[PDB]
């Protein structure tokens, strides 16, 4: 199947440079153009540029004024996007998309990479249980930076009735979020309700047991 | 650069009813004979944009006949006949005729389902968190409609202000409801000064406010 897998999220100091990778698989890499499109939080889609990996030829959106460099490596089937002189305005989810001439557009997209342009240090989250007919339980994921944190239930198995709330920025300048799961009472003793938290910028991986 | 004007910016739609989104470009998107590079994407919350329609009216793999695109030159329209729960998300129109490629500002599609009352749950802070010197009390409002709701924190029947934060999920793709969390943050010391922690929920789907509470120590 056609898949574009991007590199992990990260905080970058203002003025510095970030390089985002995009690993393509399930097709012949040099046959298709790879485009880069960004999305500032709560905002729209902004096209940044293109590379033809067959020739290494590029086209960039003029507004970036040479800050963008898109490259490709056929040995690894990996396209990269480098954005220099990082502005607080460059805080966005960066996407790579595979374009083709039968549609004329981006069909297969990567999962996106949130690059946060801040001066604040990387902080790993603390994870706490939200212990309980129909029952509710969850996980409080507190004091992390930057965004995002991903949460899964029962080692990545459960997804039905799983509400992972958007994070809130605290007065402290640290994020916090909760993940809840509306399960039955009978099942509370049967299955060990594991909350799997992952914060890719700090390599934290936490599995906290939620028991009454 | 070609400006893509999408209208309306938001839309509320009843299940089984049609919807229509319009895109207008600053210049013609005609590339050559039989080729207009105007596409439509749906982006469901926290997901990547997914192609629905390319080149004005072509439907992508798996895209149902309910989604139809039309138009020509500078004026185009996406139409959904029989809007379903799964159609919630943000719609974007795209042009790939002239560089730089441009997108519409997006159109948020919200479903207008029946009134659904929230199921309220309260969670006390964990002993493990208390060891850190802070207490987070959480109140969960699960699967409700509409989004509007009032959450009041009461500690020993005293009404709280300025010490709580809320978060609301986007509309659910299956039941079209919302979920909300309210977090009351107190120091370990202040938390220990009280017995009853309660969360009062006001919502259109509730005849009288619903209260869920716990006694600290139990």
């Amino acid at each position: 199947q056609v898949q574009l897998v991007q590199s992990g999220a990260e905080v970058k100091k203002p003025g510095s440079s970030v390089k985002v990778s995009c690993k393509a698989s399930g097709y012949s890499f040099t046959d298709y153009h790879i485009h880069w499109v960004r999305q500032a939080p709560g905002q729209g889609l902004e096209w940044m540029g293109v590379i033809n990996p067959m020739y290494g030829t590029t086209d960039y959106n003029q507004r970036f004024k040479g800050r963008v460099t898109i490259t490709a490596d056929e040995s690894t089937s990996t396209a990269y996007m480098e954005l220099s002189s990082l502005r607080s305005e460059d805080t966005a989810v960066y996407y790579c998309a595979r374009y083709d001439y039968f549609t004329g557009t981006g069909v297969y997209w990567g999962q996106g990479t949130l690059v946060t342009v801040s001066s604040a240090s990387t902080k790993g989250p603390s994870v706490f249980p939200l212990a309980p007919g129909t029952a509710a339980l969850g996980c409080l994921v507190k004091d992390y930076f930057p965004e995002p944190v991903t949460v899964s239930w029962n080692s990545g198995a459960l997804t039905s009735g799983v509400h992972t709330f958007p994070a809130v920025l605290q007065s402290s300048g640290l994020y916090s979020l909760s993940s809840v799961v509306t399960v039955p009472s009978s099942s509370l003793g049967t299955q060990t309700y594991i909350c799997n938290v992952n914060h890719k910028p700090s390599n934290t991986k936490v599995d906290k047991k939620v028991e009454p | 650069d070609i400006v893509m004007t999408q209208t309306p910016l938001s839309l509320s739609v009843t299940p089984g009813q049609p919807a229509s989104i319009s895109c207008r470009s600053s210049r013609s998107l005609v590339h050559s004979r039989g080729n207009t590079y105007l596409h439509w994407y749906l982006q469901k919350p926290g997901q990547s944009p997914q192609l629905l329609i390319y080149k004005v009216s072509n439907r992508f793999i798996g895209v149902p006949d309910r989604f139809s695109g039309s138009g020509s030159g500078t004026d185009f329209t996406l139409k959904i006949s029989r809007v379903e729960a799964e159609d919630v998300g943000v719609y974007y129109c795209s042009q790939s005729t002239h560089l730089p490629f441009t997108f519409g500002q997006g159109t948020k599609l919200e479903i207008k389902r029946t009134v659904a009352a929230p199921s309220v749950f309260i969670f006390p802070p964990s002993d493990e968190q208390l060891k850190s010197g802070t207490a987070s009390v959480v109140c969960l409002l699960n699967n409700f409609y509409p989004r509007e709701a009032k959450v009041q924190w009461k500690v020993d029947n005293a009404l709280q202000s300025g010490n709580s934060q809320e978060s609301v999920t986007e509309q659910d793709s299956k039941d079209s409801t919302y979920s909300l969390s309210s977090t009351l943050t107190l120091s370990k010391a202040d938390y220990e000064k009280h017995k009853v922690y309660a969360c009062e929920v006001t919502h259109q789907g509730l005849s009288s406010p619903v209260t869920k509470s716990f006694n600290r120590g139990e």
